[PDB]
């Protein structure tokens, strides 16, 4: 099982970016997956939540900014960051939930920089 | 918990002109909307009920249409006695009800 | 709406030592949605630790967890060179909630 | 895949205890039902007990209640039947089976069987 | 013409596990709808459509009961338009919800030393529940794309999860008894009125 | 002609205690509900409790426990009854009456409310 | 709460087609009436559940059918293995939990 990130970059304040995490030996429709992000010198953070059933939970601080939508052809899930922030900065991981089990699958990320 | 928008907050036009606020609903709602007028310090008063019926004595200017999360409250000629804060409330839920913002309409 | 704070923000410590990490919450929640997760530096996490005793699997015996209510506790029987990382507890309400991070250190 | 064996079984007098076993694995005992089917030789099945996850819920049938008690341990992974006041009719082979439904909108089939213990009731 | 059957769904012995919600038909009652009322222990009385002050004027060809068991904290999540573990996999609304719902509290009636584990619901479900059906499986859910087979293992789950009702355990994470009595109307006639 | 001429309001201390009535007319007065609905300058319009034809009183979730609704018939008079109050409950309240049509529910005459303030 | 199977001894040539049948008053729940295999000295298997369904680990051959009273239990071309005592069971709710009798079938 891996979990491989693309998409990051440069992109100036205020931008657009468009994150990816193609998954394998996991179905990304099926299960719930969760983007988590980790700023330098702070902890590990959540950032959003999508259900198998398409439900989607975001948490207070990107609401209305990030949108969260996945594809089952290519088996990648997204993230579409929207009104950029400096305070965005950091690296994001995408992690498979399994609710009662915990997160046990994840990626080495993507690295998002805004200045 | 069931918050309720409207826009826009200010509408200023000349006498006789066609005047129309939006009212729009968190989630799907039907058709269980309830139009108001309130006079400046004066009690408020209901036009509309279920967004298609008028109130027992109402000006025949007054009109209304619109279902789902989005509803039009139109005015044909403006009158001057028509300048007061309007209001749009659910009843779809209760006995929770909740009203909206407010619009104010200017006469200029 | 669930505040976890992990006390100490830093233990020292050597090697073969028992180690004592709490992850106290804010109001009483079900121990059936608290899972401790481990991250050496520059690395994605690893999960150590479901509910509130049950080793993942793949991961050794030295850790082992225990407590109920409010008050949690990770214990590792011998510290070991690889056991020197940062170490977090995750909630769940009606989303994740993770912790401020605990770093063990070489006395 | 699952597991299924059973321990206890032998000759005793009409008019003692006996206690069996069916330790299982390969599956969460916690969330599946039990069961209990014997079988007197060269006649046919019949079904005994029945325990729920948590050991609280037991529905005996009908020409066994009085003298049967079915037990459930949750941390051991082990089933239980302790026997009393046996009688001649009560020899047969004990097989311990997993029920394979939810238990609240329906309960009973059995999808994986133990082996069974033959148990003797003479002198 | 008797008392309609609204004493036995609020006061029964044994209450039904949210995934295997049990469903009473009501017809031919004269509704007696003032127990519900000056009760002071039902801690959440919401009507959709229909006031609750206006019941006794209102003709009603079928009501339906149905009685859940949830978590305190997520009794919000019965009502027309919201998503979640329970909306989404275990009960659904139609957003033209026609009824009321009610719930209280159940501290201790359903509680016992050292967890109650009797209360379950679904973890794991591919789509999303189609609102009014109760789907009920034991089928182990399949995560990943190789087909499993009855084992349980890695990419092999339990669909079920037991609650954990203790004593000592907090308000948001208590046991709820939570009933809906859709006022449905149909086509038909209403054979029932009042 | 149906006039809801409500009294009682002052200044109060906080958390002290008041019982604002509204008086009716022109119609009866035990087959229709009452509601109270006040007015902020901040939060607008809203609804703040109600009572019924059956002896039901129904408030929201902060004005539970806290305030209580009555009725009395032979007098025409619908009385709140507001205990321990709090400093954000500035606002002019205003008695509705409950009127329907079919399914849906409305309020169709208003009075003219009384200016309560804590301090 | 009764079964009866009959006929309790059925004579079949290896391959060929074979019918069973689990007829008995007291019609089904909604389907439930299962079908197990017990080759001699060894514990009984689920063939079929749900009245028509195929187990885990159940070949192609094994068909199930029937509604109400009647059921039957279908095989294709029989490999010198499914000769043996077949068991059929009501099962669903209450204590009365019943199983059929014997329905071995015969080499030759
Ligand atoms: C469920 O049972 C309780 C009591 O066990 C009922 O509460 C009683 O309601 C009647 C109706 O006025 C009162 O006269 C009694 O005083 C109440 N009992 C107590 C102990 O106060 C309750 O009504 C029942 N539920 C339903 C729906 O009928």
């Amino acid at each position: 099982v891996q979990l491989v990130e693309s998409g990051g970059g440069l992109v100036q304040p205020g931008g657009s970016l468009r994150l990816s995490c193609a998954a394998s030996g996991i179905t990304v429709s099926s299960n719930y997956m969760n983007w988590v992000r980790q700023a330098p010198g702070k902890g590990l953070e959540w950032v959003s939540l999508i259900y198998s059933g398409g439900s989607t939970y975001y948490a207070d601080s990107v609401k209305g900014r990030f949108t969260i939508s996945r594809d089952n052809s290519k088996n990648t899930l997204y993230l579409q960051m929207n009104s950029l922030r400096a305070e965005d900065t950091a690296v994001y991981h995408c992690a498979r939930d399994l609710v009662v089990y915990g997160m046990d699958v994840w990626g080495q990320g993507t690295t998002v920089t805004v200045s | 918990d069931i918050q309720m928008t409207q826009s826009p907050s200010s509408l200023s036009a000349a006498v006789g002109d066609r005047v129309t606020i939006t009212c729009r609903a968190s989630q799907s709602i039907g058709s269980y909307l309830n139009w108001y007028q309130q006079k400046p310090g004066k009690a408020p008063k209901l036009l509309i009920y279920a967004a298609s019926s008028l109130q027992s004595g109402v000006p025949s200017r007054f009109s209304g249409s619109g279902s789902g999360t989005d509803f039009t409250l139109t005015i044909s000629s403006l009158q001057p006695e028509d300048f007061a804060i309007y209001y749009c409330q659910q009843s779809y839920v209760s006995p929770t009800y909740t009203f909206g913002p407010g619009t104010k309409v200017d006469i200029k | 709406e669930i505040v976890l704070t992990q006390s100490p923000g830093t233990l020292s410590l050597s090697p073969g030592e028992r180690a004592t990490l709490s992850c106290r919450a804010s109001q009483s929640v079900s121990s059936s949605y608290l899972a401790w997760y481990q991250q050496k530096p520059g690395q994605a996490p690893r999960l150590l630790i479901y509910g509130a005793s049950s080793r993942a699997t793949g991961i050794p015996d030295r850790f082992s967890g225990s407590g109920s209510g409010t008050d949690f506790t990770l214990t590792i029987s011998r510290l070991e060179p690889e056991d020197f990382a940062v170490y977090y507890c995750q909630q769940y309400g009606s989303s994740p909630t993770f912790g401020q991070g605990t770093k063990l250190e070489i006395k | 895949q699952v597991q299924l064996v059973e321990s206890g079984g032998g000759v005793v007098q009409p008019g003692r205890s006996l206690r069996l076993s069916c330790a299982a694995s390969g599956f969460t005992f916690s969330s599946y039902g039990m069961h209990w089917v014997r079988q007197a030789p060269g006649k046919g099945l019949e079904w005994v007990a029945l325990i729920w996850f948590d050991g609280s819920n037991k529905y005996y049938a009908d020409s066994v209640k009085g003298r049967f008690t079915i037990s459930r341990d949750n941390s051991k992974n082990t089933l239980y039947l302790q026997m009393n006041s046996l009688r001649a009719e009560d020899t047969a082979v004990y097989y311990c089976a997993r029920d394979g439904l939810d238990l609240e909108w329906l309960f009973g089939l059995f999808d994986y069987w133990g082996q069974g213990t033959l148990v003797t009731v003479s002198s | 013409t008797n008392l309609c059957p609204f004493g036995e769904v609020f006061n029964a012995t044994r209450f039904a596990s949210v995934y295997a919600w049990n469903r009473k038909r009501i017809s031919n009652c004269v509704a007696d709808y003032s127990v519900l009322y000056n009760s002071a222990s039902f801690s959440t009385f919401k009507c959709y459509g229909v006031s609750p002050t206006k019941l006794n004027d209102l003709c009603f060809t079928n009501v339906y009961a149905d009685s859940f068991v949830i978590r305190g904290d997520e009794v919000r999540q019965i009502a027309p338009g919201q998503t979640g573990k329970i909306a989404d996999y275990n009960y659904k609304l139609p957003d033209d919800f026609t009824g009321c719902v009610i719930a209280w509290n159940s501290n201790n009636l359903d509680s016992k030393v050292g967890g109650n584990y009797n209360y379950r619901y679904r973890l794991f479900r591919k789509s999303n529940l189609k609102p009014f059906e109760r789907d009920i499986s034991t089928e182990i859910y399949q995560a990943g794309s190789k087909p499993c087979n009855g084992v349980e293992g890695f990419n092999c789950y339990f669909p079920l999860q037991s609650y954990g009702f203790q004593p000592t355990n907090g308000v948001g994470y208590q046991p709820y008894r939570v009933v809906v009595l859709s006022f449905e109307l149909l086509h038909a006639p209403a054979t029932v009125c009042g | 002609e149906v006039q809801l001429v409500e009294s009682g309001g002052g200044l109060v201390q906080p958390g002290g205690s008041l019982r604002l009535s509204c008086a009716a007319s022109g119609f009866t007065f035990s087959s229709y509900d009452m509601h109270w609905v006040r007015q902020t300058t901040g939060k607008g319009l809203e609804w703040v409790s109600t009572i019924g034809t059956a002896g039901d009183t129904y408030y929201p979730d902060s004005v539970k426990g806290r305030f209580t609704i009555s009725r009395e018939d032979a007098k025409n008079s619908l009385y709140l009854q507001m205990n321990s109050l709090r400093a954000g409950d500035t606002a002019v309240y205003y008695c509705a009456r409950g009127d329907s049509s079919g399914y849906y529910y409305y309020f169709d005459y208003w009075g003219q409310g009384t200016l309560l303030t804590v301090s």
